[PDB]
């Protein structure tokens, strides 16, 4: 069911979720445009 | 001389004459030890 | 041919062994 | 079926109702696994146990099986299969975004990526693999049985487990352990060997067209290629119906030495090795009493070896081996940690796979890995020993057995101990220290080295003498010494030294002495901490308190530290160094006359040039004369494409200040702190609910202990690694 | 030769009393002429090694023939 | 040796009785709050600085305290030798 | 030898008197297994080593294990 969610949202994993989003977000325009100064 | 070391040289004084001095005055002190021990 | 040091190793093989095993049955008997 | 994860805490009752502050995390990490610590039962905790090495060996097949295809994707095997020699190794091929694109280790053939150094190749010059799709296959293989396995666990936890007599069988256990899985593995190693190993290795001598070469199945039932060498070998003459083994002297041979023409030793003396020993302890693990009334009764063997000093002697032990848990895991890993150490210090004397000797910085990599990992895990071993003194004991089943003699006795025995400690600690270090003031006094007569006052090391010198000339007479069926560190002649490939006879002077006294006294002192640390564990001379509640405890009140003075695993953090810092100057030692000895180049004469022109006999007398010289050469190029070993990797030596240091911080300092200061912060966030109305507490000053402890040796370790693998890459 | 091998066993296993552990005679038995079987295969396995010993012993030369 | 401090905040469970293991408490007869019998310390002469006691009391701001003194002898200091 | 002089003095290492009287089994033991046997390795050694030594041929303490007394052996 949906309820995996009420089991994975613990916190840690989440973390580790949201930090890897803004890492990756670093990395597209450090990936795409990493030629503006 | 040969291939051992100095020891036929001096060893024997000690067994002529210092062992025999000791086990004599060990010997004499013990026949005359009290009672009712002894060694 | 003869010997070395060696001669030294035999004289120590003695003084533990024979010895004081002779000495413990000299003094069995109550001096 | 899913309902179950987010419910923490499900195996304590205490810290599964909330998180009132920060400490209910810590603990949450702490407690996951000593179920010992949740029931009485046992039934339950064997199953945890047998899950969780499934699991274990399911990563291990994990892990095995990736990095296979690593190497078969990414590694210029296959290229450095025709040259083991002019090609280095490499895996792991950067990617080309900004910050990693200088890092292209090229190799040869334009192959870049990462040069590694673990030497799997080497185990690939063996197996003879000529292509990566068979390799394919085989992490495929190994990541499947991985899963496997992992799912014949949850079934054997879930839907049939098994019973409790099923456990203490250790007469069954044995003897199916050492017969049928290491005779018949061992025995089925040797077969393939035979079969494939040695004939490629024959047809890696000259360039025989590796691919080219047939495949196993091509051998399976075609037998003429099979007679063309070892003319026994046409189906094998079967001459053990006959029971005649002469005519098998074709492969199953005995040589012993080194074979110079595959880098390592001649591999039929380890296949007829791995023979001897398979039926060797087979007929031994056939011994125990088992299912057919036939045997040791195992428990009445210990119970006849008494006497006048004996006491009572071995009675009453089985209780301790079986009922109880951590003794079995503390002694098997004492065990194990002394195996693994002797490995070590075993194969770099006798290099048992192609290519080693030759090979220059596989080996001390391995040789200090090993090294590291025996110490690291047999100091846990005598962690456990403790564990099991305050966890299991019985006044009842433990009277005047040769268990409790020393327990009775234990001062003698420890303040002799402290008495030889002492002894042999000044005795070499003060008169190193002696030497040192002599040499910087103008008085240098007044040294110990040859040119000096004298002492020699006979009998290191007579053994190996007495091991140099082994062959004909206690060897008559042997060619050649078992090694050439002892004697025979200088061995060696190209311009590279192999083996030559390694010498033993002066200098050898005081280190292996040094050595002695550390190891001394270690288990003046941790034995101490074992009779001393239940019962001391003033605190008499130990074991009625627990081991895991901080201290006991500002009573009698101080008592700070009186528990056991400090005891543990205590011999662990001196196994440190312990570790630490051994691997220092081997590697400059194994570098200063043992390794370098060679000379069409054999010339072996080593790289440092003899060094000991010249400084390794003195402190100031061992400071100058290692780090200096140990240290002249990482300083400026970064700045190009195969050297942009700014190593972590620089970085470790700060981690390793960043640890001593912890130690030194007290809580309360840190709570104090705390608090103020506090005062301020409640002030700007953002007071987290959940209230944070500083750490407990065992968990300060540990942390600091453990970035402390992190730290160190990090620095001293940085140092030889670049090293070695200075010259491999 | 077999012999030999036969020999050893049985004087090991029945025209002596040996006093193997428990001494159990009839784990299962067999027949021959008069055995008493059960730890007798193990005792013939033995004895096939004894004899190996013995026939490598006599390696250099011996009864071939 | 070392001196004790008794207070008022003493509920009367009588958990410190029951964890000094050097015999220097005793509840007295008291009467203001339902405790009838407040500790106290009588023997303080084999006082040892452990302070397990008011890790035992329970009250707020713990009934019990123990000033550390300065005139430390072979009883205070607990030697066998 | 010595040594087990010395045991035999321990209280649980004390023989009999009876075990003193019964002579048979002393008169068989001496006058069989005495030297019988002990002239029996005597000639071993004397086939195997002296012999051998009186015709010239060395044989040492590890040769003695592969060759033969005589060709025509066993
Ligand atoms: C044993 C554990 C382990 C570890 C630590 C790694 C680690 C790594 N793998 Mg990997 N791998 C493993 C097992 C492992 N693998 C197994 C079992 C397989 C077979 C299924 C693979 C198949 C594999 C491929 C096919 C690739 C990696 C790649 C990588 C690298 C980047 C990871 C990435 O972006 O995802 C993988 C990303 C993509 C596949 C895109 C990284 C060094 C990538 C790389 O850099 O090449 C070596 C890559 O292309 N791995
Ligand atoms: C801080 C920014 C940054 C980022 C985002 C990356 C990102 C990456 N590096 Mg990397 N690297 C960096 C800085 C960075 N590097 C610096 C400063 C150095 C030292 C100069 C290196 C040295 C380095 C090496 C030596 C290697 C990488 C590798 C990798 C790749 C896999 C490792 C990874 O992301 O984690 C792990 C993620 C997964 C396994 C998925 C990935 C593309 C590896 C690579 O290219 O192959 C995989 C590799 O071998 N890096
Ligand atoms: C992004 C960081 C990163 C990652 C993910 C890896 C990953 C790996 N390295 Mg590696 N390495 C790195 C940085 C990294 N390295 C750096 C900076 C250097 C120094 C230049 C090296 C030098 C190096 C050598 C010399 C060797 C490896 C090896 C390995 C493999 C062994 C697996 C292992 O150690 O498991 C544990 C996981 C970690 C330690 C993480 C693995 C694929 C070995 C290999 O390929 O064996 C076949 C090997 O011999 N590496
Ligand atoms: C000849 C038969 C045989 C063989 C080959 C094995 C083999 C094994 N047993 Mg085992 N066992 C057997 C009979 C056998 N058992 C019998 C008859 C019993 C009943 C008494 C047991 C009871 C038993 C227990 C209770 C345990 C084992 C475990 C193990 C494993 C030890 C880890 C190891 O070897 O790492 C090999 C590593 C690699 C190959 C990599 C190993 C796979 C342990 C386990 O769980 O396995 C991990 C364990 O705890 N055995
Ligand atoms: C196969 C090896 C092995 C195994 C199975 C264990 C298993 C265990 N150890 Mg252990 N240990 C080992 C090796 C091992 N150790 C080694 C090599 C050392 C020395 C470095 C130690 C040092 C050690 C200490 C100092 C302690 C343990 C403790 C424990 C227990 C609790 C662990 C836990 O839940 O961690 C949870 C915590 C983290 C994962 C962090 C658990 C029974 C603890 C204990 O006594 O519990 C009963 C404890 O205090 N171990
Ligand atoms: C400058 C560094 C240094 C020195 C010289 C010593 C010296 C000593 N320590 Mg030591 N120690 C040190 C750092 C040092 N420690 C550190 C940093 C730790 C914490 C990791 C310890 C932890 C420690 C323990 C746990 C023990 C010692 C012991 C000893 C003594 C061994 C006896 C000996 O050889 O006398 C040296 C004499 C001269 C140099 C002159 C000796 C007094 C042991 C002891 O008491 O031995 C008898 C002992 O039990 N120390
Ligand atoms: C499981 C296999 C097996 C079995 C059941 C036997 C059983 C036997 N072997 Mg035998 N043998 C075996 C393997 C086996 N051996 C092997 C592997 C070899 C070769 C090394 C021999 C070589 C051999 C010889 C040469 C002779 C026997 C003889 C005998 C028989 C002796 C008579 C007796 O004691 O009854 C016995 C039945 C007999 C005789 O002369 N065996
Ligand atoms: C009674 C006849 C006899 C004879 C003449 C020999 C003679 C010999 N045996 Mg031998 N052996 C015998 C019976 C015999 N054995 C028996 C009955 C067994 C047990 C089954 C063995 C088990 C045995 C082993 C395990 C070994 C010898 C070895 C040797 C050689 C001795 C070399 C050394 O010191 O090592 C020598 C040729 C050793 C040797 O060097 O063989 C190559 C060796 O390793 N034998
Ligand atoms: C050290 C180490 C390692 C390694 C390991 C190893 C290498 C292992 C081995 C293992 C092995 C090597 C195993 C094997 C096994 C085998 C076996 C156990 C066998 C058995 C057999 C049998 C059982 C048979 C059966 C049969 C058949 C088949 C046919 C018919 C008949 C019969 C039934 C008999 C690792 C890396 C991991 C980690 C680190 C450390
Ligand atoms: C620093 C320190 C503290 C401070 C106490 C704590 C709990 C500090 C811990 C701070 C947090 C828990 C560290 C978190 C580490 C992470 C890298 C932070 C990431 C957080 C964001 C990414 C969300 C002590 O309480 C202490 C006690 C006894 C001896 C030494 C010390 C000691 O050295
Ligand atoms: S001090 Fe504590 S234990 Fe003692 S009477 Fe008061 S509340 Fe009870
Ligand atoms: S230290 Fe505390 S428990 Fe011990 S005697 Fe003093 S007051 Fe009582």
């Amino acid at each position: 069911q949906n309820y995996l969610l009420r089991y994975l949202s613990l916190g840690p994993v989440l973390l580790f979720a949201w930090l890897s989003f803004t890492a990756v977000l670093l990395i597209v325009f450090n990936y795409l445009y990493p030629d503006l100064l | 001389m040969f291939s051992a070391s100095f020891l036929p040289s001096i060893l024997v004084p000690l067994t002529g004459l210092v062992f025999p001095a000791i086990a004599m005055a060990l010997l004499l002190i013990y026949v005359e030890r009290e009672d009712p021990s002894g060694i | 041919m003869s010997i070395s040091d060696t001669q030294v190793f035999v004289a120590l093989v003695i003084a533990l062994i024979p010895g004081v095993l002779a000495f413990r049955l000299a003094t069995e008997l109550y001096k | 079926s899913f309902e179950k994860w987010g419910q923490p805490g499900h195996f304590d009752r205490t810290l599964a109702k909330g998180p009132k502050t920060t400490t209910w995390i810590w603990n949450l990490h702490a407690l996951a696994h000593d179920f010992d610590t949740h029931t009485s039962d046992l039934e339950d905790i064997s199953r945890k146990i047998f899950a969780a090495h499934f699991g274990q060996l399911a990563v291990i097949f994990l892990w095995l099986s990736g990095m296979e295809f690593h190497g078969a994707r990414f590694s210029n095997y296959e290229a450095w299969l025709s040259d083991p020699i002019g090609i280095k190794p490499s895996a792991q091929v950067v990617w080309p975004i900004v910050g990693q694109d200088i890092l292209n280790a090229d190799v040869g053939g334009g192959f870049h990526g990462i040069q590694i150094t673990s030497g799997l190749f080497q185990v690939w010059r063996a197996a003879g693999f000529t292509n990566s799709f068979q390799l394919y296959v085989t992490a495929i293989g190994g990541l499947v049985a991985a899963a496997l396995m992992l799912f014949a666990g949850w079934f054997h936890y879930h839907k049939r487990a098994p019973k409790l007599e099923w456990f203490q069988n250790a007469e069954s256990m044995l003897n199916h352990h050492l017969a049928g899985l290491l005779g018949l593995g061992c025995l089925s190693w040797a077969g393939h060997q035979i079969h494939v190993a040695l004939p490629v290795n024959k047809l890696l001598d000259a360039g025989v067209a590796p691919k080219d070469i047939p495949l196993p199945h091509e051998f399976i039932l075609n037998n003429s290629l099979m007679a063309e060498l070892y003319p026994s070998f046409a189906k094998g003459l079967t001459p053990f119906w006959t029971l005649n083994w002469g005519q098998y002297a074709d492969f199953l041979t005995f040589k012993g030495g080194l074979n110079p023409v595959t880098g390592g030793l001649w591999l039929t003396d380890t296949a007829h090795h791995h023979l001897a020993l398979a039926v060797l302890f087979i007929v031994a693990g056939h011994m125990y009493r088992t299912n057919w009334g036939i045997g040791h009764s195992i428990k009445e063997i210990l119970e006849n070896h008494k006497g006048p000093f004996t006491g009572d002697g071995h009675k009453g032990l089985y209780e301790n081996m079986t009922t109880s848990w951590h003794a079995q895991l503390g002694t098997n890993l004492a065990m194990l940690g002394s195996l693994t150490i002797i490995v070590a210090h075993h194969m770099y004397a006798m290099p048992p796979y192609p290519y080693l000797a030759t090979d220059y910085a596989t080996a001390l990599s391995i040789f200090t890995h090993h090294m590291w990992i025996g110490g690291f895990l047999i100091v846990g071993g005598a962690a456990h020993a403790t564990i099991f003194m305050v966890r299991d004991y019985d006044p009842a089943v433990n009277q005047n057995n040769v268990l409790d003699r020393v327990i009775r006795h234990r001062d003698a025995i420890i303040s002799h101990l402290n008495w030889v400690c002492m002894f042999l600690g000044f005795h070499s270090f003060g008169l190193y220290i002696h030497n040192d003031t002599m040499q910087a006094l103008g008085r240098p007569q007044d040294m110990f080295s040859d040119t000096a006052i004298q002492l020699q090391p006979v009998f290191a010198q007579f053994v190996q003498n007495i091991h140099t000339l082994a062959p004909g007479s206690t060897a008559p069926n042997a060619l050649e010494p078992v090694s050439y560190a002892f004697g025979g002649g200088v061995v060696a490939v190209g311009g590279k030294i192999a083996m030559m006879p390694i010498a033993l002077g002066t200098a050898d006294f005081m280190i292996h002495h040094i050595h002695a006294f550390q190891i001394h002192v270690t288990v003046l640390i941790l034995l101490k901490g074992f009779l001393f564990a239940r019962n001391s001379r003033l605190i008499p509640d130990k074991a009625n308190l627990g081991f895991r405890f901080p201290c006991d009140g500002p009573g009698r003075g101080g008592t700070c530290q009186v528990s056991g695993w400090d005891h543990v953090f205590l011999g662990l810092f001196w196994m440190f160094n312990t570790i630490a100057i051994a691997v220092y030692h081997f590697s400059w000895k194994m570098q200063s006359d043992v390794w370098g180049t060679i000379d069409p004469d054999g010339t072996i022109a080593h790289i440092t040039g003899g060094n000991f006999a010249m400084s390794a007398n003195t402190i100031n010289g061992w400071l100058r004369d290692y780090q200096w050469a140990q240290a002249a190029q990482v300083i400026q070993s970064y700045g190009s494409a195969l050297s942009a990797y700014g190593l972590l030596f620089l970085g470790a240091h700060f981690v390793w200040a960043f640890s001593l911080m912890f130690l030194f300092s007290g809580r309360g200061y840190w709570q104090e702190l705390i608090e103020s912060i506090v005062w301020a966030h409640n002030k700007l109305k953002v007071a987290p609910t959940i209230q944070p507490r500083a750490l407990s000053i065992i968990q300060g402890r540990a942390v600091g202990v453990a970035h402390y040796l992190l730290g160190a370790i990090v620095t001293i693998w940085a140092f030889f690694e670049a090293r070695i890459i200075s010259v491999g | 030769i077999g012999a030999s091998l036969v020999i050893l066993f049985i004087a090991s296993r029945t025209i002596r009393f040996p006093q193997v552990g428990p001494k159990m005679p009839l784990p299962f038995p067999a027949l021959f002429n008069n055995p008493s079987v059960g730890t007798v295969l193990g005792s013939v396995s033995l004895g096939h090694i004894v004899g190996i010993g013995i026939i490598l012993g006599l390696n250099n030369l011996g009864i071939l023939k | 040796s070392h001196s004790v401090k008794i207070y008022d905040t003493c509920i009367g469970c009588t958990q410190c009785v029951r964890a000094c293991p050097t015999d220097v408490l005793e509840m007295v007869p008291w009467d203001g709050c339902k405790a009838g019998q407040i500790a106290a310390s009588p023997r303080t002469e084999d006082c040892v600085g452990c302070k397990r006691c008011e890790t035992a009391c329970p009250t707020d701001f713990l009934s019990i305290r123990v000033y550390l003194s300065n005139a430390e002898t072979t009883r205070s200091m607990g030697l066998a030798y | 030898f010595l040594f087990a002089g010395w045991l035999h003095l321990q209280p649980k290492f004390r023989p009999s008197l009876s075990w003193f009287k019964s002579a048979e089994p002393r008169l068989n033991h001496h006058l069989a297994g005495l030297f019988g046997v002990s002239s029996l390795a005597w000639t071993g050694h004397l086939v195997h080593v002296a012999i051998p030594e009186s015709r010239g041929q060395h044989v040492g303490w590890d040769n003695f294990l592969t060759t033969l007394p005589h060709p025509e052996g066993l």
